[PDB]
RNA sequence: AAACUUUCAACAACGGAUCUCUUGGUUCUCGCAUCGAUGAAGAACGCAGCGAAAUGCGAUACGUAAUGUGAAUUGCAGAAUUCCGUGAAUCAUCGAAUCUUUGAACGCACAUUGCGCCCCUUGGUAUUCCAGGGGGCAUGCCUGUUUGAGCGUCAUUU
RNA sequence: GCUUGUGACGGCCCGUGAAAAUCCACAGGAAGGAAUAGUUUUCAUGCCAGGUCGUACUGAUAACCGCAGCAGGUCUCCAAG
RNA sequence: CGUGGAGGUCAGUGACGAAGCCUAGACCGUAAGGUCGGGUCGAACGGCCUCUAGUGCAGAUCUUGGUGGUAGUAGCAAAUAUUCAAAUGAGAACUUUGAAGACUGAAGUGGGGAAAGGUUCCACGUCAACAGCAGUUGGACGUGGGUUAGUCGAUCCUAAGAGAUGGGGAAGCUCCGUUUCAAAGGCCUGAUGCAGGCCACCAUCGAAAGGGAAUCCGGUUAAGAUUCCGGAACCUGGAUAUGGAUUCUUCACGGUAACGUAACUGAAUGUGGAGACGUCGGCGCGAGCCCUGGGAGGAGUUAUCUUUUCUUCUUAAC
RNA sequence: GUCGAAUUUGGGUAUAGGGGCGAAAGACUAAUCGAACCAUCUAGUAGCUGGUUCCUGCCGAAGUUUCCCUCAGGAUAGCAG
RNA sequence: AUAUUGGCGAGAGACCGAUAGCGAACAAGUACAGUGAUGGAAAGAUGAAAAGAACUUUGAAAAGAGAGUGAAAAAGUACGUGAAAUUGUUGAAAGGGAAGGGCAUUUGAUCAGACA
RNA sequence: UUGACCUCAAAUCAGGUAGGAGUACCCGCUGAACUUAAGCAUAUCAAUAAGCGGAGGAAAAGAAACCAACCGGGAUUGC
């Protein structure tokens, strides 16, 4: 789950998830947050574990 | 219900500003602020869209 | 600390591109920490760094195109001087001073003569 | 009730948000706004309206370009840069 | 004084005609080579009721003379014209109820 | 006789008078000539380690470059911050940039973050369908260029 | 039985009760087609892609407008014994 | 006589206390006023001779502000209605839970939306102000958390209507005209301008109730779900291949027919059909609901009676 | 009172001030209607009403004449300083 | 040479002194009203310096009482001075359907002067 | 058949330019009424307010189809 520029679509987003995080994106559903941000739910292919991809980017 | 973005955006700048003073502002030097003057509330001042 | 300006002018362009990607990777990491931490002021110096790279990059490509058009009519507008729109019209010194043939002759014939008096 | 029970029917905005000046003066059914006259080319103003005028003329905004034009004039409109 | 009813009619705000359910302007065929020299048949396909006219309409189809297609004309149905009557139009046409000459 | 009510006083209330202040207002004079399609005035929406505003700035976002000064900034926190130094700083200065969405606002619209078209490039097996990325199409008019139209009209082919 | 859908009809009119974008068919006969193999994306199966804005809750004797947590005003669906 | 300010003077008063305020204390004048002591106080100010004016208030239903009496008064009485115990808390007629009496009675005090609001939603923290008693409760305060879609809408289409454009009026802001006395533009093929055939509708905006391409059930959250998770679908646009069918009578057979089907070339150019439609009446029929028998489980009553009272028994798009 | 129609009603869309709209009441046109609302001309004019801020000292009136679209006002002489 | 209630940059005044002076000396064209054009406020001053009252104590808290800072808490972010209306308590006085005034004395209280 | 001329067009042709702002002062258009006249219509307010167009550092005006009738004067502006 990532906060994401409003100016990006489901495409440029899934492109930036693959690149920067090396992972495979099953599907993206974006909504916009009451404070004027775009939240993204990016689901990873079952081939990956998100819990593990998470604390590799360093948050937990 | 289903709202224009232009509206749902100004709604956001609205919510974002509805907050008490940051209390650290009070400590600043030659600081004349005390409370948040411009504070709004839904039931009191309607925004006019 | 970080990213002096004079220090990126001597570098070449391809690595400024790859030095930026480092600031960007960096910045993107700092942002993952600043949500673990009460305070993260270092994050300023890096984002203000990213600005100083991009200053020099664009500063470069700009003085690049400024020479490869230099000394001719019709170089793109944003490299032209801003002045004012009323100065940007503004008859040029050449077509200002231009005099008519008949007048050029008269100037020469009788221009203004320095004299004086003595009481 | 020319009063209250028949104010209970006011749900429909006479204007919406003007694009040019932001004033919620933009008349829906008339597709123009009552403050600046958008979409008219010129921006609406009158001399009886000096308080409106004083409200909107140059200097109530950011003056983004214009601010520095007095500085720029001071210098002879310089190009290039200072050396050391 | 105010402006009377009969003046207020004339810039036509709420007074202009109630045009919605209307079958379209009734007219003859244009005056062309076919009607002012020879004659030209058509079939009344449909006669049908116009809203705000008391007079039934006849939908009469012709053959375009100068390209391959049908052209429909809206005819004011004289008493007795019927569905699928042939209709003949032009200087040299005959004299029968519903033909035009 | 208390209570109560009135009147004066002292202390205490209530309120913001007085007095003294004054980065403000006012008027008088002196000097100066600078907005905009090279996107102006204005607008919306954003930007900070921690801001709601004012002020400031624009996805390089209380700011980038450059020049000067020469050690601060400060509400706390913070600096491989780096002090006989291309060097602190919200300093001055400004000659180089950025400059979101707009706006005379210009591809078409606009109670929509709504719908096209053309060129370069990338990726999906691709001139063609999808996507990412950069770059472009308003109107009136002048000069000029190229392509055209009319038994308006002049020559010249056999 | 109740509600609601729908059919086949009947009454009614000097009232006879929208338009467009779409989707399909038909007439049609341009053109393109086999024999050492040719035609067939309206039969089956199989691959890639579907952006963007909105989506909480109230909807009223306290979330709307009536100066307010005003006995007022404010469109609609569901409906047991 | 008094006030704001100015020229001159008294080398005037003052942090050892200026100015102001308070004072049924003292003095001068007829008086306007002036002087003093005591209190409070903090930073400036006064006499005299002149100068100047935004110069003296009890009122103008005067302006702004401030305060009384009325007065702990009028009042806090529509919408049938409250009670018992415990928990919590400094504090309980009012908050929570448990028990009881009741109400709205499905034309709702229930279950959802449209306009509008715009964070009210939900959690925790919380009681100064607000909730015309109360408040430990709240729609309040404070900090957070929250709204996931090829299929639900918007986007598209047109309606009344609005409105650019060659134009025509108007000194002009602008009026008029949408087919408009116009050189208006495209689209499919190939043999990238070229050969061609065309077709030539001349903008656009205008519906979250009209038209319209396509999703269902189960489960899940503190708060979102036809969106998320599980399975099961359908559509639209792109890509192409394998099987099937079709052909030596090249573009399928069968059936008298109406019609059949797993398929079964199609350029324009034309034409036709769904888009596409009032309202009421009765009759038919489907779906949900209602009622109800047998039985398989759970619940209630049982001094007496009741093979009894209540309830589970379901089936989505495709 | 009316309650299956000249019915009720949502939303969209048209008409704007001497104008609109009116099944007609001068009704309705945002609590505004025998001419909305906003600002400016504008400190509009007033023979009319209301007020007009310290003290003392001396003097001290008029309600009559003549003219006036004059009769609640002016000019005019008279009184007064 | 002339014009200049705008813009930029300057010197001034027998001007105004927070109900004045521009409406705004303050986050002022703010807040807020309104469908809209428009309309449109209130609001400056602790102290040299926060030294913004440690600590004890009663209170559930707010606070109160001590203490402490300070030249001053007769400056405690309700903050300079702190007037009047109006109000609490103390003191005194008077009061048979208002209160208030003038002349005059008694009484109570309270005071100046003078003399020596 | 080909080459001009004329007029009229079309390009995302090559380069340009205009649009809005402000408006105190300035050049024009347009255009009141309150008001004064003790009434009021000419007149006045006023060639003013409101409305519209267009400039600059100033604008405009200007080297006479002027003024004068004198012994003549001599672009314009302003006092
Ligand atoms: C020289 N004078 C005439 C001039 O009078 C004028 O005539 C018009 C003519 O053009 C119009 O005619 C045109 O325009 C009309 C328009 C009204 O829609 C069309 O309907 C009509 O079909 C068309 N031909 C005609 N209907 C009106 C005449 N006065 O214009 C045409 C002209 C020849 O120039
Ligand atoms: C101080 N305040 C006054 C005080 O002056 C005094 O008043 C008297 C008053 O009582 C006398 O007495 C008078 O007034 C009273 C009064 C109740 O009306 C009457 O009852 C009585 O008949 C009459 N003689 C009167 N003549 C003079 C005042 N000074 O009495 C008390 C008070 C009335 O409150
Ligand atoms: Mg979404
Ligand atoms: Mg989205
Ligand atoms: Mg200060
Ligand atoms: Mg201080
Ligand atoms: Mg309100
Ligand atoms: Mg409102
Ligand atoms: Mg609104
Ligand atoms: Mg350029
Ligand atoms: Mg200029
Ligand atoms: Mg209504
Ligand atoms: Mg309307
Ligand atoms: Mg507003
Ligand atoms: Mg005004
Ligand atoms: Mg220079
Ligand atoms: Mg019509
Ligand atoms: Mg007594
Ligand atoms: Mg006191
Ligand atoms: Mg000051
Ligand atoms: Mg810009
Ligand atoms: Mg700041
Ligand atoms: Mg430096
Ligand atoms: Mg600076
Ligand atoms: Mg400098
Ligand atoms: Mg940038
Ligand atoms: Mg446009
Ligand atoms: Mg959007
Ligand atoms: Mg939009
Ligand atoms: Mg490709
Ligand atoms: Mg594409
Ligand atoms: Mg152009
Ligand atoms: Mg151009
Ligand atoms: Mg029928
Ligand atoms: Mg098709
Ligand atoms: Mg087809
Ligand atoms: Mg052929
Ligand atoms: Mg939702
Ligand atoms: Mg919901
Ligand atoms: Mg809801
Ligand atoms: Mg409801
Ligand atoms: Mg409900
Ligand atoms: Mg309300
Ligand atoms: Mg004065
Ligand atoms: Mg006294
Ligand atoms: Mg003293
Ligand atoms: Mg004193
Ligand atoms: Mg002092
Ligand atoms: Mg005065
Ligand atoms: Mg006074
Ligand atoms: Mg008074
Ligand atoms: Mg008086
Ligand atoms: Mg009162
Ligand atoms: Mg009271
Ligand atoms: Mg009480
Ligand atoms: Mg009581
Ligand atoms: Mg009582
Ligand atoms: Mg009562
Ligand atoms: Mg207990
Ligand atoms: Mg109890
Ligand atoms: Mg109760
Ligand atoms: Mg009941
Ligand atoms: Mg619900
Ligand atoms: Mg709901
Ligand atoms: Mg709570
Ligand atoms: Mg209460
Ligand atoms: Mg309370
Ligand atoms: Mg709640
Ligand atoms: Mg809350
Ligand atoms: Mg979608
Ligand atoms: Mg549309
Ligand atoms: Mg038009
Ligand atoms: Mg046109
Ligand atoms: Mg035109
Ligand atoms: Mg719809
Ligand atoms: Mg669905
Ligand atoms: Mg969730
Ligand atoms: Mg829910
Ligand atoms: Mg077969
Ligand atoms: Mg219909
Ligand atoms: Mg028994
Ligand atoms: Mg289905
Ligand atoms: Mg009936
Ligand atoms: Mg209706
Ligand atoms: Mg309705
Ligand atoms: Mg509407
Ligand atoms: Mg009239
Ligand atoms: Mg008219
Ligand atoms: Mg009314
Ligand atoms: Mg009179
Ligand atoms: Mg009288
Ligand atoms: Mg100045
Ligand atoms: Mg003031
Ligand atoms: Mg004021
Ligand atoms: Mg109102
Ligand atoms: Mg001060
Ligand atoms: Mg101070
Ligand atoms: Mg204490
Ligand atoms: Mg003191
Ligand atoms: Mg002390
Ligand atoms: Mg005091
Ligand atoms: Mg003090
Ligand atoms: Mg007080
Ligand atoms: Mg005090
Ligand atoms: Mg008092
Ligand atoms: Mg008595
Ligand atoms: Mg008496
Ligand atoms: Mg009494
Ligand atoms: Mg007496
Ligand atoms: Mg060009
Ligand atoms: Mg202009
Ligand atoms: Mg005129
Ligand atoms: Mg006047
Ligand atoms: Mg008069
Ligand atoms: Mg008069
Ligand atoms: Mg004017
Ligand atoms: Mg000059
Ligand atoms: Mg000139
Ligand atoms: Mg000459
Ligand atoms: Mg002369
Ligand atoms: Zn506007």
């Amino acid at each position: 789950v990532f906060q994401v520029s409003m100016k990006a679509n489901k495409y440029q987003i899934k492109k930036a998830v693959k690149e920067l995080y090396e992972v495979d994106v099953l599907k993206v559903n974006t909504l916009v947050r009451p404070n004027g941000t775009k939240k993204a739910y990016v689901r990873l292919t079952a081939d990956y574990d998100a819990l593990d991809i998470a604390n590799r980017i360093g948050y937990i | 219900a289903q709202k224009s973005f232009r509206i749902k955006q100004k709604m956001a700048k609205a919510k974002k500003q509805n907050r008490p003073l940051p209390q650290w502002i009070r400590l600043r030097t030659n600081n004349t602020i005390r409370y948040n003057a411009k504070r709004r509330n839904w039931r009191r001042t309607k925004m006019n869209i | 600390a970080g990213v002096k300006a004079y220090e990126l002018r001597t570098k070449s362009k391809e690595q400024l591109a790859s030095q930026l990607v480092d600031l960007k990777k960096e910045l993107a990491e700092l942002k993952v920490q600043k949500l673990s931490r009460p305070s993260l002021p270092k994050i300023k110096t890096v984002r203000k760094s990213i600005a100083c790279v991009l200053t020099v990059i664009n500063e470069q490509q700009r003085e690049a195109v400024r020479q490869l058009y230099k000394g001719k009519k019709y170089q793109p507008k944003d490299l032209r001087a801003k002045k004012t729109r009323a100065l940007r019209r503004a008859l040029t010194k050449f077509e200002a001073s231009q005099v008519t043939e008949k007048q050029r002759k008269k100037q020469i014939a009788f221009p203004q003569r320095k004299y004086a008096i003595k009481a | 009730g020319k009063g209250t029970p028949s104010f209970g029917k006011r749900h429909n905005k006479s204007h919406t948000l003007c694009n040019r000046c932001g004033r919620r003066s933009f008349h829906v059914q008339k597709k123009t706004c009552s403050s600046c006259g958008y979409p008219a080319a010129k921006t609406r103003s009158y001399n009886w309206g000096a308080k409106a005028k004083r409200r909107h003329t140059t200097g109530t905004g950011r003056m983004r370009y214009l601010k520095h034009v007095s500085r720029r004039f001071k210098n002879g409109f310089q190009t290039g840069s200072a050396s050391k | 004084g105010r402006v009377i009813r009969n003046q207020r009619k004339g810039a036509g705000s709420i007074f202009t005609s109630h045009t919605r359910l209307r079958q379209g302007a009734a007219k003859l065929r244009t005056l062309d080579y076919a009607e002012r020299h020879g004659y030209i048949r058509g079939i009344v396909k449909q006669i049908v009721h116009d809203s705000g006219r008391g007079a039934p309409l006849a939908k009469v189809v012709f053959r375009d003379p100068y390209k391959y297609r049908l052209r429909e004309e809206i005819f004011i149905a004289n008493e007795g014209v019927h569905t699928g009557q042939f209709i003949y139009a032009g200087k040299k046409a005959s004299l029968n109820v519903g033909n035009v000459l």
